[PDB]
């Protein structure tokens, strides 16, 4: 039903037939990115739960599919499954845990 | 001196015309497709075409199926090697049997 991720449709009567509206998603704005595959972090593998991993050149983020909103690295966001030395092109970066801040305090 | 049956049935008025479509730019879109398909994934069907690695998105065709994306990229090579004997094997069956 249309070109494009699908929302809606709306009929329409027509002599001899019907008329659909079909409404659609379609991405507009692109952005170049430098991804990687999973992040290492004390001999362990981080992989996305839901979204993929991509940075900017400096910092690494993780984001939804489809949009572009940056969130950082945490525990919560990732789940860890075995070593660093099996996946390919996985790059070195901290992971953060939010329980360390409120142990600190 | 042997007449064939193309030459008789054009002769009685039966002529075949000719398709629109040509193979080289049938192979084209078949090109196309398959370029779009490897190297941008399920993208360029909904808007405009984006860069992906390949590993990448087998790891969203697992995480479609019902596996998470761990499975893959401790089994890369075991799937790179399945997948190569398989059009082997589809190149050997569709050379070997003419039904
Ligand atoms: C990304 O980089 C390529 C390589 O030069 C370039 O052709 C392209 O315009 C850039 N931007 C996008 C949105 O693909
Ligand atoms: C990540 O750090 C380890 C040591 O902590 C090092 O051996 C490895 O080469 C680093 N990764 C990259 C891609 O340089």
């Amino acid at each position: 039903c249309g070109k494009g991720y699908h929302l809606m449709s709306f009929p329409q009567s027509a002599p001899h037939g019907v008329v659909f509206l079909h409404v659609t998603y379609v991405p507009a704005q692109e952005k170049n990115f430098t991804t990687a595959p999973a992040i290492c972090h004390d001999g362990k593998a981080h992989f996305p739960r839901e979204g993929v991993f991509v940075s900017n050149g400096t910092h690494w983020f993780v984001t939804q599919r489809n949009f572009y909103e940056p969130q950082i690295i945490t525990t919560d966001n990732t789940f860890v499954s075995g070593n660093c030395d099996v996946v390919i092109g996985i790059v070195n970066n901290t992971v953060y845990d939010p329980l360390q801040p409120e142990l600190d305090s | 001196a042997a007449r064939d049956l193309i030459c008789a049935q054009k002769f009685n008025g039966l002529t075949v015309l000719p398709p629109l479509l040509t193979d080289e730019m049938i192979a084209q879109y078949t090109s196309a497709l398959l370029a779009g398909t490897i190297t941008s994934g399920w993208t360029f069907g909904a808007g405009a075409a984006l860069q992906i690695p390949f590993a990448m998105q087998m790891a969203y065709r697992f995480n479609g199926i019902g596996v998470t994306q761990n499975v893959l990229y401790e089994n890369q090579k075991l799937i790179a090697n399945q997948f190569n004997s398989a059009i082997g094997k589809i190149q050997d069956s569709l050379s070997s049997t003419a039904s």
